[PDB]
């Protein structure tokens, strides 16, 4: 066990950064021009 | 504002608001039964799974 | 058109991951932990709790359901429940007037999640920000540690459901306002 959780918060944030830099994205995409 | 006109037109729909009422019915038809699916396929998996 | 249609797409297919998203950090208890400087194991969510039994770390005991408001430990964890409940109604309520896209106009219905989508996440942002006051409760200062208080972590520790709810929060923003602006465009 360990009681660690250093683990868990980096891939949650990894996994919440690359959505949002999907979404961002997307709305970099239309609103360009 | 830069972007879009009048700051309420860009955020609301105050333009023009009448005839929608009317097509109530046709709205409702197919709103309820998708806010009763969803209702239903949260509910059981939240009861079924994530518990 | 063929680039607003696909976007519009996308923006549908993240909104229902928010959804997603949202029903599991309110349904999983997985908000906050215990570190080795803790009394016993445990974590407590928005209304359910787990806590350890005996000297031992195994074998611990789960207590706490949003229906049974009597086994909640606090007011601002019923408040922060409630909060993020509304949030889910909320963006439920667009998934659902998805089906209103067929009928009214397009502008119309992605003005009326935009709105709503904005009000789903500022529920959201209000009950993460009431949450951190409901740690002065006995329960939680047993589990944590005599430090633990309003707005003091302690010695506890942080686990994936609340910064998962902070990404929720970020996203909801971001999609109010893709929300607004696809509203605002392909309609001349
Ligand atoms: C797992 C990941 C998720 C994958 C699922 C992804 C879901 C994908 C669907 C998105 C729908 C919204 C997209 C944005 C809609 C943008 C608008 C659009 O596409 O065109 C209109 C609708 O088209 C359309 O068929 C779209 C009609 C709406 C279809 C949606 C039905 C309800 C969806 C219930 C929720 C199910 C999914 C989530 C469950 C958890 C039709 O123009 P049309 O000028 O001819 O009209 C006449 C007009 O002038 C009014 O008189
Ligand atoms: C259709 C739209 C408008 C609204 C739908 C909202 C539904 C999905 C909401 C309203 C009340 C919610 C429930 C409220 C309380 C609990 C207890 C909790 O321990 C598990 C989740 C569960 C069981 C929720 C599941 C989702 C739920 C049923
Ligand atoms: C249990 C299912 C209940 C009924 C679900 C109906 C969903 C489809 C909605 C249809 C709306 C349009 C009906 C009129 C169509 C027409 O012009 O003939
Ligand atoms: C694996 C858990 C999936 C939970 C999905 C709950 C319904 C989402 C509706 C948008």
């Amino acid at each position: 066990d360990s009681r660690d959780y250093s683990t868990e918060l980096s891939v949650t944030v990894a996994v919440g950064a690359s959505l949002l830099f999907l979404n961002i994205l997307a709305f970099a995409a239309l609103y360009y021009k | 504002c830069l972007d879009g006109k009048d700051c309420a037109s860009f955020f609301c729909c105050f333009e023009d608001c009448h005839i929608r009422i009317a097509k109530m019915d046709s709205y409702a038809r197919i709103f309820f039964p998708t806010a009763f699916c969803l209702f239903n396929l949260v509910y059981w998996v939240s009861y079924l799974y994530l518990g | 058109m063929r680039n607003s249609r696909a976007i519009g797409v996308l923006w549908a297919i993240f909104t229902i991951c928010f959804a997603i998203i949202n029903v599991v950090v309110f349904i999983q208890p997985y908000w906050v932990g215990d570190s080795v400087s803790t009394p016993k194991p445990g974590y407590f969510g928005l209304f359910h709790y787990c806590v350890g039994s005996g000297l031992a770390g195994r074998e611990l005991t789960c207590r706490g359901s949003f229906t049974d408001f009597s086994t909640i430990p606090s007011s601002a964890f019923k408040a922060a429940a409630f909060f993020v409940l509304l949030s889910m109604v909320l963006i439920l309520g667009c998934i659902t007037c998805f089906s209103l896209f067929f009928f009214c106009n397009t502008a119309t219905v992605y003005k009326i999640c935009a709105w709503m989508q904005l009000l789903a996440a500022l529920c959201l942002v209000l009950g993460c920000m009431i949450f951190p006051d409901g740690w002065d409760a006995e329960t939680i200062r047993d589990m944590c540690g005599a430090k633990t208080g309003k707005y003091s972590l302690g010695d506890c520790s942080v686990r994936w459901a609340y910064i998962l709810a902070i990404i929720g929060i970020l996203n909801a923003l971001i999609l109010s306002f893709l929300a607004f602006v696809l509203g605002n465009r392909q309609t001349d």
